[PDB]
């Protein structure tokens, strides 16, 4: 049980970094993706003015 | 014979302003705003100038 918790603690710390890899690329993506939704709302409003 | 009143006209010598050479200068400023390499806007400013 203690080998399984020394393991679950080293796992908790490793796997928090292995999620911090994914969630830091999703966090960079999310901030850039708020910037992209402004770029694509610029595309909607610009190209919809050009549709008018 | 006071002719030259006709003058079979003078529907005229027609140096008229019906010109586009006078060129149609298509200044197409294709402003490709990319973020990171993805296109976010293409502000294709067609200045459609008739010189």
């Amino acid at each position: 049980l203690r080998r399984q918790v020394d393991q679950l603690t080293n796992d908790k710390a490793r796997v928090e970094v292995e999620r911090d890899n994914l969630a830091e690329d999703i966090m960079r993506l999310r901030e850039k993706l708020q910037e992209e939704m402004l770029q694509r709302e610029e595309a909607e409003n610009t190209l919809q003015s050009f549709r008018q | 014979p006071n002719f030259s009143s006709l003058n079979l006209r003078e529907t005229n010598l027609d140096s008229l302003p019906l010109v586009d050479t006078h060129s149609k200068r298509t200044l197409l400023i294709k402003t490709v705003e990319t973020r990171d390499g993805q296109v976010i806007n293409e502000t294709s400013q067609h200045h459609d100038d008739l010189e």
